[PDB]
């Protein structure tokens, strides 16, 4: 499902060492959306509090450029620049200091790409109705939801046919799991109405690397999926 | 989880309001200029702090009419923790900000404030801070999820408390004097 | 359908019938609606900003320059806010500030009066007229300048 | 009813005519040179051109009105409430000078609103 | 904390007033035909700053007095907790229990507001040196402003009241040596739960 | 600061007094009918600017003596601020500590206000060449103003005194040359504490 999310109030996703990311990763796309699917009892609940599903793929959000087209990541740096158009990084993060409380976010009004993947056909009613639903009341992202904080409606929604990769050489397009990779990748497994938290940290290789491996995973997934790791095809 | 509520909640601003720009890199941008930035988007709209509002007015009201209700540390037990959230459980009452409809160069007025000496009758200090306008329309969607039968009562009575009190900054000044509509909804289904 | 846009409140009561002395306008559209003064002085400003909405170099030594506006400074002519209006008028080009220093050096016919500020000291009277013109010549010697340099010399004399 | 007929005249004194709702033809040219001659010996003074573009800014009829009245040889009197020219002048120049003030005034009434507006800022620029 | 104090101001003008117009847009948009604006608002009705107003008058009076008041209109001078006024109108750290509100009028700016001529004459030639058109609020407009007291004491409605019997002898906005700003003022006060608003 | 000179002025027009509306919208609609009208209230009391009178004749006053006083009437004058003048009623850093009211009339315009035909007569004909209508307050006309000084001096009252029997000797609002403006003034001077308004 193609799609463009306008982001109308910013958002504030962090990462350790006092960094924060530049644009949503799709964990948090997934948390929100199985949390908005928990609150009206759509049938996919349960598979959204499993994070081994991988039926659908939430792929994570990227910057779509003045291109149009989606800004993809640079190795060895913390920036994404539209290979059709010479950046998007380090210059929207914004310095917040709030009653005391001091964070980063993300200015607003920037376009991000919303681009999922359904593999069945068990969740095109599923997803149709979590796009209508994002579509007439809004999505939330990061920090602060119910301070208001992450606002993203949609500007477009396309259902148009997806393929995998046929490339053995593919560049990662987001952080991809493997057993002795570099970049520790932490991310979160809430579960409300059992009142459980956990930090799910797992090593991996980062973004804007291209991988010389015939395994091709079906369409990226490097291995968690669920977001996680993507790949493109150079 | 089958019902929830969609609370819309729009404001005309009756006196003219300050909420404080919050971001440090467009404070000091706009502090060559103005002292006292108003808080706006980067695409130019009034951000305005909503769910500590709803929140201190219903603290400040069921203190004085007797609920166990804890003073912002949070309790888990008390209304208001089941309504904008404990520190272990999550709100039902998640708050949007309080967006403008117009852009600020229509609605934000920068503006002269002044520090009078008693003795001499003379402005001593001299400043200058960014105001939005009065009949400036803004919205809110305040989202009540698992939703108790006092949920929109205890809203209206936050947001007449508002109205009473005003939102934003320099609420003793008589800044933030606010109206407030509100239309309420169900939502379920596909 | 005659709709009374008057206040019913404030009447006497005069031979057992009330009554209210009014004073306003009939207004023909469906509705012959009556209508007080506050109204009509509302719709005569509409239509009056209705009908005003249709509104359509000697350049001496830059030592110069900076040696006039001090003394014009301190003599108190040209002032901070005369310095903050000329640099407005240079940052919307030179033929606008030609204007301002046009329209604040314009002697009325009248009057004889030209609106720099009197300046402060015991100069005679035809001292006074050659420091409004000098203030004219260095004014409109800086208009012949870019600004960079219009931008560093005014600051050192207003530092907003 | 003295303060009813000083009310009353003053409800009168307000919608008269048509506020804001059969002309000779001169160059625009000819139309600076008059002005600007009677701007100079205080015939067509700046309370004058004020007056002209409040007459004007509520229609032609308005400005036809006020001009007819200042230009009005009053038959008792025989005094036009046109300001007395400045300068050396015989009875005929003064009536030949009003005369022009008529026919200027008049024929700028043909023209559209900023061909005045922009006429009168360099006379009076506080319009 | 059980209880709040709520005093409704409304104010008649005896000798006509002057406020200065504080956004620098609307003033500059009003520079073409006004060297000294009103403060008016965007629904086109006059404003005055009120809890500056009480603030001076009851450090005035209380200075004159001889009570443990400070002076806030000093260049740098912090006011301290230890006050009755930086009680009731607030410090650096507590906030003010008194909530003053702008004194809006009743009425708009067509009926109230007018543009005014004012000169400055020579002493010797007798003849007007300068003239200005400044914006002047008719006699007789009625302001209303609500003063709201959280956790009221005993002494906050005589104090409010002093200082507006203060404010009715010294004036309210600006141009007060000059005859300007001199108000009448009416206090209704009541005392509701806080809880007024709960249903 | 802890004591205020008040001076209570009672003044009677001796001779028709004229000062000019400021006011454009009133202006206009009574010079439909009278060329000169009086400055009045919105509450049909006529208002009489007083500072500028009593500034005047102190600094004439104060000039013919030989004292260091400064002239604020010149075009776009700047006060000094180490005068008497600039003490009493105002300099650039401090203001006036004799805040002067309008001198508000105790009648109303259907009871003072008279219109008036004036005239200008050929000198060779004796026809009446040009007539107006200007509108001029009675004699017998009684006015009150408050002067309430801040801080006072030993001087002030003295001072005050002799700028009103300058104003009685030359006159108060316009055509002070053709005899208008003679009054006199009745002073209620009385030292009140600044304390007095708190319970
Ligand atoms: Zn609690
Ligand atoms: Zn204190
Ligand atoms: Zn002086």
């Amino acid at each position: 499902i193609k799609g463009i999310l306008e982001s109308i109030t910013g958002f504030s996703i962090p990462l350790d060492n006092g960094e924060y990311a530049l644009y949503p990763a799709g964990r948090h796309l997934r948390g929100a959306i199985g949390y908005i699917a928990f609150n009206l009892d759509l049938p996919i609940s349960s598979k959204f509090l499993d994070f081994d599903f991988d039926d659908i793929i939430f792929r994570d959000l990227l910057p779509i450029s003045k291109c149009g087209k989606i800004f993809y990541p640079e190795k060895n740096s913390n920036s994404l620049k539209c290979p059709s158009c010479n950046i998007y990084g380090s210059s929207v993060l914004r310095n917040i200091m709030a009653r005391g409380l001091s964070y980063k976010e993300v200015i607003e009004g920037k376009k991000y790409r919303l681009s999922i993947i359904v593999k069945d056909e068990k969740y095109l009613n599923e997803m149709e109705a979590i796009i209508r639903y994002i579509l007439s009341y809004g999505i939330y992202l990061g920090n602060k939801v119910s301070k208001g904080y992450g606002k993203f409606k949609i500007k477009e929604y396309s259902i148009v046919d997806i393929l995998p990769v046929k490339d053995s050489e593919v560049l990662l397009l987001s952080d991809a799991i493997i057993d002795n990779g570099e970049k520790d990748i932490v991310f979160s497994k809430k579960e409300i109405s059992s009142s459980k938290f956990e930090i799910i940290r797992k090593r991996g290789k980062a973004k804007g690397d291209i991988i010389r491996d015939n395994n091709h995973n079906g369409f990226y997934i490097g291995y968690g999926g669920l977001g996680f790791g993507e790949i493109i095809s150079l | 989880a089958k019902t929830m509520k969609k609370i819309y909640v729009t404001m005309k601003t009756l006196s003219p309001l300050y909420t404080g720009e919050v971001r440090r890199e467009d404070k000091e941008a706009a502090q060559k200029r103005v002292n006292f930035p108003v808080r706006k988007t980067a695409t130019n709209k009034v951000l305005i702090p909503f769910k500590g509002a709803l929140r201190s007015a219903l603290e400040i009201m069921l203190k004085a009419k007797g609920e166990n209700v804890c003073d912002t540390r949070p309790c888990g037990r008390c209304v208001t923790c089941s309504l904008f959230g404990s520190m272990g459980r999550a709100g039902r009452a998640s708050v949007d900000f309080l967006i403008s409809n117009d852009t600020k160069e229509q609605i934000v007025r920068e503006s002269t404030h002044l520090r009078i000496e008693r003795q001499t009758k003379s402005a001593s200090d001299t400043f200058k801070g960014e105001e939005v306008i009065e009949g400036a329309t803004f919205t809110a969607t305040i989202t009540i999820s698992n939703p108790q039968e006092k949920d929109l009562s205890l809203i209206q009575s936050a947001l007449k408390f508002i109205e009473e009190n005003g939102i934003g900054g320099w609420l003793n000044k008589g800044y933030g004097r606010v109206s407030f509509e509100v239309k309420s909804e169900d939502v379920a289904t596909d | 359908k005659v709709v009374l846009n008057i206040n019913t409140d404030n009447m006497c009561n005069f031979a057992s019938y009330r009554l209210m002395p009014f004073s306003g306008f009939i207004v023909e559209k469906d509705r012959i609606e009556i209508n007080d003064k506050n109204w009509f002085d509302m719709i005569w400003n509409e239509e009056y900003n209705k009908m005003r909405s249709q509104i359509v170099l000697p350049d001496m030594s830059h030592d110069k320059i900076i040696e006039n506006i001090e003394y014009l400074f301190n003599i108190k002519i040209l002032s901070k806010n005369r310095i903050k209006e000329f640099w407005e008028e240079f940052c919307k080009g030179q033929k606008a500030a030609i204007k301002y220093i046009t329209q604040v050096h314009r002697k009325n016919p009248n009057t004889g009066r030209r609106n720099w500020n009197p300046p402060e000291g015991d100069f005679t009277d035809n001292e006074i007229e050659k420091l409004y013109e000098t203030a004219y010549n260095t004014l409109l010697s800086l208009i012949k300048y870019d600004k960079n340099k219009v931008y560093n010399i005014l600051i050192n004399f207003n530092p907003k | 009813d003295m303060i009813w007929n000083e009310e009353y005249n003053k409800m009168r004194s307000q919608i008269v005519a048509e506020d804001f709702s059969a002309l000779p033809d001169m160059s625009h040219d000819k139309i600076i040179e008059n002005i600007e001659y009677l701007f100079n010996i205080k015939i067509l003074s700046k309370n004058r051109i004020k007056e002209f573009w409040e007459e004007f800014c509520k229609g032609q009829k308005a400005a036809i009105k006020y001009i007819t009245q200042v230009h009005r040889k009053n038959p008792n009197t025989g005094r036009r409430n046109w300001n007395p020219p400045e300068g050396d002048f015989t009875d005929n120049e003064i009536e030949k000078l009003y005369e022009t003030a008529y026919n200027t005034l008049l024929s700028l009434i043909k023209y559209d609103k900023n061909k005045v507006y922009n006429i009168l800022i360099n006379f009076n620029p506080k319009l």
